[PDB]
């Protein structure tokens, strides 16, 4: 061509690739459990 | 006459721009609530 | 006759990496009663 | 006619791996306040 | 005049060729604290 | 500058 290389095809913006895997997740809540027999006997 | 300025031969970066290192996982599944099976 | 600066026929496109998902707070849920019932 | 050109390569936003994208927000669970002492 | 083809090549070797694993070892297990509360 | 700069 009359411009070796030449402007060429633009585009190196960088696809905004998906963010890496989730951080440390967790079902929001406290694993409470009611205690046991109360009045001992 | 011998080749008209190959622009970066359309691109240099080979393996660079590929897998870098194995992962460690979001978290090796956290074991549930273990401990004391109080009884007896 | 300009220069062939820049990148191969213009730039080599790409993809922005992705930020490793924001953490949360692993755990478990339940009703932390002190006793299910007095004995 | 104009041997060369592309002095600026087209339109490289980064030419490689732009900034990482919005990391997903992991849910936040809470501890396990399981069985409690049962004075009664 | 000529200009040859000195260009470095390999860009296709990095076409977003991610290798970082997607899913492995995700789940866990040990969780029987007192499930054996057994009287 | 005929065929290449002594390197491919």
């Amino acid at each position: 061509q009359g411009a070796p290389g030449l402007q060429g095809a633009p585009g190196a913006p960088g696809s905004q690739g998906a963010p890496g895997l989730q951080g440390a997740p967790g079902a929001p809540g406290s694993q409470g459990a009611p205690g046991l027999q109360g009045a001992p006997g | 006459p011998g080749s008209q300025g190959a622009p970066g031969l359309q691109g240099a970066p080979g393996a660079p721009g590929s897998q870098g290192a194995p992962g460690l996982q979001g978290a090796p599944g956290a074991p549930g609530s273990q401990g004391a099976p109080g009884l007896q």
